[PDB]
């Protein structure tokens, strides 16, 4: 599995 | 029940529109894979590879109705149930400041 943040631009 | 788990499954379609200077306000997590995983079999309790690891309280995604644990079914009208993480990330980015997503929320009864 992998995580990608979309919390910032 | 006595024969197995009971679940509430809630579909949500939301259109997020944000400033360049902000995020959609979530963290995506799921299986990596060069091309779509044919060996993955969706079940009502794990219906898609990619889901919301977290959602920022009061952020864009939050305000629209997205919640931690939501499973991603569609991004901008394309089905992503068996699509690998990097490809889904690229599909989210393709809309820029606009994201249309269909998710399923799975809750125990």
């Amino acid at each position: 599995e992998e995580s990608t943040s979309f919390q910032g631009p | 029940g006595p024969l197995g788990s009971d679940y509430i499954i809630k579909e949500k379609t939301v259109l997020l529109q944000k400033k360049d200077s902000e995020g959609f306000g979530f963290v995506l997590r799921g299986a990596k894979a060069q091309t779509p995983i044919e060996e993955f079999t969706p079940t009502p309790a794990f219906p898609a590879l990619q889901y919301l690891e977290s959602v920022d309280e009061g952020g864009v995604a939050w305000r629209a109705g997205l919640r931690m644990g939501d499973f991603l079914i569609e991004v901008n009208g394309q089905n992503v149930v068996k699509v690998g993480h990097r490809q889904v990330v690229n599909m989210i980015r393709q809309g820029g400041n606009t994201l249309m997503v269909k998710v399923v929320m799975v809750t125990r009864h």
